[PDB]
RNA sequence: UUUUUUUUU
RNA sequence: GUA
RNA sequence: AAAAAAAAAAA
């Protein structure tokens, strides 16, 4: 076709036609697989080889389309890539083909006999290479290359642009596509035997470079310059070149920045402000200027010689910081895949997993008090890194002692217990003992505590679970390795709950922890933003490889003397199975056997330490049972994580003390800490910075820990966010929009669109251009996510499709005999994208009636409710005020088919889905299952709570299931339960209920408004009057603070009207935040806020039952009275938009700094919520228009109908 | 009110030398006692096992304040039921739940007694080496106390005021029962049966005691005999129950035999065991290997070997075992070899003692560099001293840990783990916790203790005493107890329990 | 409280 | 374009 | 198909 020759190619806007065409053309992309083999290929297409353009600055560059020959013509498969151990037990130790090796891929057969290890291995690379490279998030693979196809060529308007040219060259085998994935047999099926291996995996490499030209990052010579990195990459095995380049060819970055030399940054406050800007060398000091030379050595003989002549280029003509950004977020483009990683985890265990000794050994401490089976209850070090730890944290356990015994353990244990999966599934015997139902819903772990509930208190349970072995789980993530993690059942779970417990205790008592520190937006990097403001600072992110696998033992024993000493200080009887008791005891001196008290905290810490087996017991297709040595942190836990923060925090203020009693200074500031990032922020002179970094790093090495020493003036990285000099500098490439870990695909479609907006509202302040991202949004929703197919029974199939064809099509298939039902497919109009609980996508201009287009929504629009907004916004606004009607032109959104979309909007098909789902659990065993349960802690509030409830009940209407506390944990194990299966006549049910309500629909539909939503309709004049820019837009000109933070982009000019984000001014809140929503925690429309607030306009002597039912407390109570008495008094109107906080990253939260740039006349204010009112309106209405904002002030007119609604 | 309930369970009371009073108070409360038991045991299996509110039942049995009288009902039925039934005692005060101090007691305490435990001040009885004390309140009441007869202490029960209906006797003459009986006139009374023996020695810093799981007629030992006769019975079936270092030596003469309770196994230690076990049985593991500490002088391979011969013989399969100092005597002889030979059967013929292992080698040369060479020289130091020279030996044991080379112990275990002849079920012996990353991929591994003063053995034995006593030192500084504690009659035990085919 | 989703360890 |  | 932390929506 031709998609780059339309209306929509050279306007961007949506009139009647471009709309319709557009429609059309997408549509035709969606449904058949001979119409995309033609949009991707064609004759009309000439390829290109050499080729000439700019570079992410403007400097010209010249690049040469290479496909290597191993691609085009793969060698036959070689049995000695994947070899074995000599008695067949395992892979080779030190094998070196971690992933999938390029090879033919028909080579790969299987000519053994079953049930042998070659047969084993041979179907084991056959899921391999057929299932373990499916990876799509939304739709087939070539959808997912169409939309970005598209984009490109509706951006550009041409197609000779060269990622066509290596589609073309990769992909046009036969007149046919090479490979499909079906979701029948859920595998890819090759139909050129001839193709390469890897060769599925360079579609999503291809949606990756053209999803980062859709971002500004590459342009299309840095595209030949990728594509021909991640071709050579593939030459011998693609994952394992690129994970052996895969730092090298990013951290060239601080050799440029020293090289530029002059930098003119902005200056940061204390209290996260922009309050100048400075002017600095960016020269690195003595000793890191010694890494570069290994660096350019290790460059020079390591990486492909065009993206190391790409990283000398980018070395040697930066000019400013900007230019560095620009080239780092370019190579970052170019290193990166954006796919995930994953193979059979029986290869990458020995490398993800196994455990390793690095540096010097750790010693044991001096056992000063033993048990009667010399386990250790009391131990303290000599000398060594146990000494330095224990120096500092031996005067917090009197603290954590008094925190611990405060807190009830099995309440906490309780709410602790996920509804996750356990480790051990029931056999036999307990599958006949309890019902069948029960022993479905047994994969949970709420379900199962319930189960077995009756030996909670009794101490055999603990040695039952080491009999059990823990079973190891994959996990996949972008840029890194698979990371085979472990998954242990209730009772390893449970040894490991008071240490968690007891290590949790100490975020509170300092400021070196970050885990209850983070808000989604820059309070993120409020430490990193002020010191890299700063002068004399040394920045440190040290790098310790491998936490996980490091730790042996001895290493845990130093967390483990802490644990001991804050459980032999407190005083906790009845954890568990244990209690407090005289316990026959021995000590150091005393010859005999002593007698303490040891209470039961302490029983069980010192059970849970001197019983400790980490293996986990991955069970294999080709060897069976694989096990793993032991000294690996176990890693899935609960102290999983408090483990590496304690520790570290330990050895680093350890260090810290220790030099200060040797007589030297210590010029340590800061250090944040989540587990295995470490942040050291210096400040002194170099001497001094220096010694105390390398001090530092050699006292982690004396812990065992192989350290990667990455310290710097002006760079730091904690948490994967990068603030260079004031400046945040995003990854882009970490979000991967095409590909998807779990693989579920999800058969939900709005759940999907959520899901698409998500990624896309996170990719905006790492992005570069984000409008070519909104676009390639608009094509992959618009290509990938239309068709939706639904099983209908067979004699409501043409019924249905009568009822449903009148407004959008809709897609048939075979009547297949020898079966009940068959699928049905429901294409969608375009118009689905942008409604609310529909689309809710930031639009294009429309044309209204009138010829004005619609303003073009910004990336900073809001969502929810507030986008019924477009259907009053191209029924011409501006006419209605001075019509004084509110007629919205049904004839219109017909036009543009929003009627359709709204109707199919109404069907709610996935509530529907659900409640079928729902009306299967049975409530009896899920009563007597939480009933059992509730008898582990707090005795006495459940049946409290039930009484009133059923007190409330009789003297009163009723009281919903889940609101009421008592049912609580029923309501928990029953939706725990009906998330297990849809398999079987559910899903006749499923077309039986979608069929009623569609007779009752497709009579005539007519698009209702509500009185609520005339408070949609107002508008905004402009004047001629220029507002002032906050005085932060001449500091933050110089080296912008996001890549799309440039001088005269829409985020800089946002950034420069509304300000930053502030914590401190909240001028309206109460107002604000209650017609957005919840008064103070409670939303309006909640079950609990309605029930109550039923039972509020009912006998008001009925809320001593309703507060006691629920089990609220005293200032639970006062919120809920003052709730009512709002919601009653001027709590009619109400707004409801949605504004998420990664979306507004540098900008500011609170609708009050607006107020400035709209001038509302005064006559408007009549009553006492409009202030708040109109500040939402030119809030929203500013973030939505940002892109044809010259810097005019605004005044808003409002409509009669509007200010009735608001007088009442 | 006990734990668990006497009159039903009257044996396992038996066990600890507690036999009943024959059928007054203390008979009335005993009773009411059972009824309680049985009430909570109906009312248990009613709803999965639990207690509906067991602070409820905790009150009303335990304070015994509490009435439930209907005058919902569902839910309170069963307290209904049971407040009728205390009701009708007319007790002044309520029966207090009792446990006793031992681990045996406590696995086969019931579960709704387990679950009103956490709602109960107990009465926790103390236990002295596995027996509960006889001089307490309610084991006086219910119970007969004992009456011990010694050499000096035997006489005619008419002697002292013995009665069959209160005393029970406990034999310690070293004497047959029969001729007690039929000879002193004890044939009305009962006499409490024990399995083991207690054995107090003469050790070097006191004197020591030590529980053996043996018979006295099993174990050919009388007061006076040696320490390394019978040694063997010993180490295989023996437990020194105090604090180490125990001084005990080959010197170490017998005190005192008396008859005594046998020891019960530990719960983890059968379980981790068991799993071996399993992992030995099972079709679905191709390499199964146990990974045994011992402190270096506990007389560790002497047993093991006993422990695959046993397994050998129980299994049906071939058990393979490589020494603690396998790698050592190995390394020794192929560190100049460029490409050695990894198979078992020449490992295997290394592990003899005259082999001089390669650990033995460079601490002499370490203790030779500071002039070290006599065992008083190193008893002499101070701990500083010694510590500043085993941070050395550290650094020496680190370059064969670190890293996966041709001659690297993580190699030589892979090796011998995955070669076509070698076993497939091995005992691996290790020294140090640091080896757990390089001795082979397990699920199972244990720490062994046994009778032997391990600073002391080192000290009594030639072929360089001070590097031995040094090694020992070094293998315990990087040796803490942080896997499961196993003792040698629990590895015997595992196997007599585990029901092979 | 659940379910879904994203960033991160 | 299943079961 | 584990654990922790922060963020958005629905019944």
């Amino acid at each position: 076709t031709e998609l780059y020759n339309t209306i929509f190619s050279e306007t961007r806007k949506f009139t009647r036609e471009s709309f319709k065409e557009i429609e059309h053309l997408t549509a035709k992309l969606a449904n058949d697989r001979v119409a995309r083999h033609d949009f991707l290929f064609n004759n009309s297409i000439a390829l290109i080889s050499d080729y000439s353009g700019e570079d992410s600055n403007g400097n010209q560059l010249q690049a040469t389309v290479t496909i290597p020959n191993e691609i085009t013509n793969p060698k036959e498969y070689d049995p000695s890539d994947y070899p074995l151990a000599e008695d067949e037990s395992f892979f080779k130790q030190g094998h070196k083909y971690d992933y999938l090796v390029t090879f033919r891929a028909g080579s790969l057969t299987n000519t053994y006999e079953p049930k042998t290890k070659m047969y084993k291995l041979h179907a084991a690379l056959d899921k391999l290479m057929h299932v373990k490279q499916r990876k799509s998030r939304f739709a087939d693979l070539w959808r997912e290359l169409c939309a970005v196809i598209a984009s490109l060529d509706v951006w550009y308007q041409t197609t000779n642009y060269p990622l066509r040219t290596y589609v073309k060259l990769l992909f046009h085998k036969g007149d046919e596509f090479p490979f499909y994935e079906s979701p029948s047999q859920d595998k890819i099926i090759f139909n050129d035997k001839s193709v390469a291996s890897i060769l599925p995996t360079f579609v999503y490499t291809c949606c990756q470079v053209g999803t980062a030209i859709m971002s500004g990052i590459l342009t299309h010579v840095e595209s030949i310059v990728a594509m021909n990195h991640f071709l050579h990459c593939a030459k011998d095995s693609y994952i394992d070149e690129k994970l052996k380049i895969k730092g090298i060819g990013r951290s060239w970055y601080q050799e440029a920045l020293h090289n530029v030399g002059r930098a003119t940054v902005p200056v940061w406050s204390q209290f996260n402000e922009v309050i100048g800007h400075r002017t600095k060398t960016t020269s690195e000091p003595h000793f890191v200027s010694s890494t570069f030379i290994s660096l350019r050595a290790k460059r020079a003989e390591l990486l492909y010689p065009e993206f190391n002549e790409y990283i000398n280029r980018a070395l040697r003509l930066s000019k400013t910081q900007n230019d560095v950004a620009n080239y780092y977020a370019a190579c970052r483009a170019m290193t990166n895949d954006g796919t995930f990683l994953a193979t059979l985890t029986e290869l990458s265990l020995d490398a993800a997993v196994f455990p390793r000794i690095e540096q010097r050994l750790v010693t044991r401490p001096a056992v000063l008090m033993s048990n009667t089976r010399h386990e250790s209850l009391k131990q303290k070090y000599a000398n060594g890194v146990g000494s330095i730890a224990q120096s500092y944290l031996s005067s917090f356990t009197d603290e954590i002692a008094k925190r611990v015994n405060g807190i009830h353990h099995d309440e906490a244990w309780l709410n602790f217990l996920t509804t996750s999966s356990p480790g051990r599934k029931l056999t036999e015997i307990e599958k006949l003992e309890v019902g069948g139902d029960v022993a479905a819903w047994s994969n949970s772990r709420i379900v199962m505590q319930a189960v077995f509930a009756r030996e909670y208190r009794t101490p055999e349970r603990i040695f039952k679970s080491l009999k059990a072995p823990i079973k190891l789980v994959e996990r996949q993530q972008s840029d890194r390795r698979q990371r085979a993690i472990s998954g242990l059942d209730n009772d390893r779970l449970f040894l490991s709950f008071m240490p968690y417990t007891i290590g949790k205790q100490i975020y509170d008592l300092n400021d070196n922890a970050a885990q209850g520190k983070q808000a989604g937006n820059a309070f993120d990097i409020g430490e990193m933003l002020y010191w890299t403001s700063q002068r004399n600072v040394l920045l440190s992110s040290i790098d310790v490889a491998g936490m996980d696998a490091s730790v042996t033992t001895n290493t845990k024993d130093i967390y483990n003397t802490f644990v001991l000493d804050v459980a032999s200080k407190c005083t906790v009887p009845r954890f568990g199975p244990y209690y407090a008791k005289n316990m026959e005891v021995f000590e150091v001196g005393k010859r005999q056997s002593q007698v303490k008290y040891v209470n039961a905290a302490w029983q069980a810490c010192a059970l849970e330490a001197a019983n400790s087996q980490t293996s986990t017991s991955y069970e294999s297709e080709i060897f069976g049972q694989v096990k793993n040595a032991e000294g690996t942190y176990p890693s899935g836990r609960a102290d999983t994580s408090t483990h590496h923060t304690v520790l570290l925090q330990g050895l680093v203020r350890g260090n810290e003390l220790k030099r200060a009693s040797d007589g030297k200074n210590s010029c340590l500031t800061t250090i944040k800490i989540l587990g295995d990032d470490i942040m050291e922020i210096f400040q002194g002179n170099e001497n001094d910075t220096h010694d105390h970094a390398v001090s530092n790093a050699s006292i982690l090495n004396e812990s065992g820990f192989a350290t990667t020493a990455e310290l710097s003036q002006n760079s730091i990285v904690l948490l994967q966010q990068l603030v260079v000099n004031g400046t945040f500098w995003g990854f882009a490439d970490r979000i991967s929009l095409w590909t998807r870990e779990d693989t579920k695909d999800i058969g939900r479609l709005n759940l999907a669109m959520m899901e698409l907006n998500a990624l896309i509202d996170d990719l905006l302040f790492r992005v570069r251009r984000p409008e070519g991202l909104k676009m390639l949004g608009f094509f992959c929703g618009a290509i990938c996510l239309r068709r939706f197919t639904l099983s209908v029974d067979n004699k409501l199939y043409d019924s249905t499709y009568n009822n449903l064809s009148k407004y959008m099509t809709l897609v048939k298939y075979d009547k297949n005999p020898d079966f009940d039902s068959t699928l049905m497919s429901l294409i969608l109009p375009l118009a689905w994208l942008f409604m609310p609980r529909g689309g809710e996508y930031p639009a294009y201009p429309f044309e209204r009636r009138d010829g004005t287009f619609t303003e073009d929504e910004s990336m900073f629009t809001a969502r929810g409710a507030y986008k019924r907004r477009l259907l009053y916004d191209v029924s011409n606004i501006r006419e209605m005020i001075q019509q004084n009607s509110m007629v919205l032109d049904d004839d219109l959104l017909h036009e543009y088919g929003f009627t359709g979309a709204l109707l199919l909007i109404d069907l709610n098909i996935l509530d529907l889905i659900d409640e079928v789902k729902k009306e299967d659990i049975s409530p009896v065993k899920v009563n007597e299952l939480a009933t059992s349960l509730e008898q582990l802690g707090k005795l006495g509030e459940r049946e409290k709570s039930r009484r009133a409830a059923s007190d409330l009940k009789i003297r009163g209407h009723a009281l919903s299931n889940d609101i009421v506390y008592g049912y609580g944990l029923q309501e928990k194990i029953q939706k725990s339960a009906m998330a297990t299966k849809e398999t079987t006549v559910q899903s006749k049910r499923v077309s039986s209920r979608l069929h009623e309500v569609i007779v009752a629909k497709t009579r005539d539909y007519k698009i209702p408004t509500m009185p609520a939503d005339a408070l949609h309709l107002y508008e905004f004049e402009v004047e001629d009057v220029t507002v002032d820019l906050l005085p932060h837009a001449k500091h933050t000109s110089y080296s912008n603070l996001a890549y799309n933070m440039s001088f005269g982009s829409d985020g800089w000019f946002a950034f420069a009207l509304l300000g930053g984000l502030d914590r401190s001014a909240n001028l309206l809140r109460l107002d604000v935040a209650s017609i957005r929503g919840n008064y103070h925690k409670f939303s309006y429309d909640d079950p609990v806020f309605k029930q109550g607030y039923k039972i509020y306009k009912s006998d008001a002597t009925l809320l001593n039952d309703f507060f006691v039912a629920i089990s609220a407390g005293p200032k639970e109570q006062g919120i809920l009275l003052r709730a009512f008495a709002y919601y009653s008094l001027y709590g009619n109107v109400e707004y409801h938009y949605v504004l998420s906080p990664r979306q507004l990253f540098f900008l500011s939260d609170n609708p009050v700094s607006a107020e400035r740039l709209v001038r509302i006349p005064p006559s408007y204010y009549v009553s006492t919520q409009c202030r708040a009112l109109y500040n939402i309106f030119s809030y929203l209405h500013i973030l939505r228009s940002i892109t044809s904002n010259q810097g005019k002030r605004l005044g808003m007119v409002l409509h009669p109908g509007l200010i009735a609604y608001v007088r009442g | 009110m006990f734990a668990i309930d006497p009159l039903k369970h009257s044996k396992l009371y038996e066990e600890y030398g507690l036999y009943l009073r024959p059928h007054a108070p203390t008979i009335r409360s005993i009773k009411y006692a059972s009824l309680i038991h049985s009430m909570l045991a109906k009312h248990a299996a009613r709803h999965n096992g639990t207690l509906i509110n067991p602070r409820m039942y905790a009150d009303m049995i335990t304070l015994g304040n509490t009435k439930v009288t209907v005058t919902d009902i569902v839910t309170y039925k069963a307290l209904t039921e049971m407040s009728t039934l205390i009701e009708s005692f007319r007790l002044p005060s309520g029966l207090a739940l009792i446990i006793f101090d031992d681990e045996k007691y406590q696995s086969l305490i019931p579960n709704y007694i387990n679950q009103l435990i956490a709602y109960t001040q107990p009465h926790i009885i103390p236990t002295w080496q596995g027996i509960a004390d006889f001089s307490d309140t309610y084991l006086r009441s219910y119970f007969k106390r004992p009456f011990e007869l010694t050499a000096s202490n035997l006489a005619a029960p008419q002697k002292y005021n013995l009665s069959p209906m209160t005393r029970s006797i406990f034999n310690n003459t070293g004497r047959e029962d029969a001729v007690i009986r039929k000879l002193y006139g004890y044939g009305e009374y009962v006499f409490i049966r024990y399995e083991g023996c207690l054995i107090t020695w003469t050790g070097i810093y006191g004197e020591v005691t030590m529980m053996v799981n043996l018979s006295k007629r099993d174990l050919g030992l009388d007061v006076g005999d040696d320490y390394l006769k019978e040694y063997k019975k010993l180490l295989f079936y023996g437990v020194i129950t105090d604090a180490i270092p125990s001084g005990i030596s080959a010197r170490s003469t017998i005190m005192k035999i008396s008859p005594h309770k046998m020891m019960n196994p530990s719960g983890g230690a059968l379980a981790v065991l068991s799993k071996f076990l399993e992992a030995v049985v099972s079709t679905n593991v191709i390499n199964a290997t146990l990974v045994v500490y011992a402190e270096k002088g506990a007389g560790k391979t002497s047993f093991l070997s006993t422990y695959a011969e046993q397994l050998s013989l129980a299994s049906g399969q071939v058990v393979g075992h490589l020494s603690s100092d396998a790698y050592g005597r190995w390394l020794a002889k192929n560190k100049d070899v460029e490409e050695p030979s990894f198979a078992y059967d020449y490992v295997l013929s290394l592990d003899t003692d005259d082999n001089e292992s390669y650990y033995e080698q460079k601490a002499s040369e370490l203790l030779i560099s500071h002039g070290i060479s006599e065992v008083a020289q190193y008893e002499l130091l101070s701990v500083r001293k010694k510590i500043k020279m085993m941070d050395e030996m550290n650094e020496v044991l680190i370059a064969q840990l670190e890293n996966a080379d041709t001659h690297s112990e993580r190699n030589f275990y892979y090796m011998v783990s995955t070669g076509k002849t070698t076993p497939r079920t091995l005992i691996v012996e290790g020294h140090f916790n640091a080896q757990d990353a390089t001795i082979a991929r397990t699920d199972t591994t244990v720490l062994l203790r046994t009778i032997n003063d391990t600073t002391q053995a080192m000290r009594d034995r030639q072929r360089g005493g001070v590097v031995q006593l040094f090694l020992r030192d070094t293998y315990y500084r990087l040796l803490p107890a942080l896997h499961t504690t196993v003792y040698p009659f629990e590895m015997l035990e595992s196997i007599r329990r585990w029901k092979w085919v």
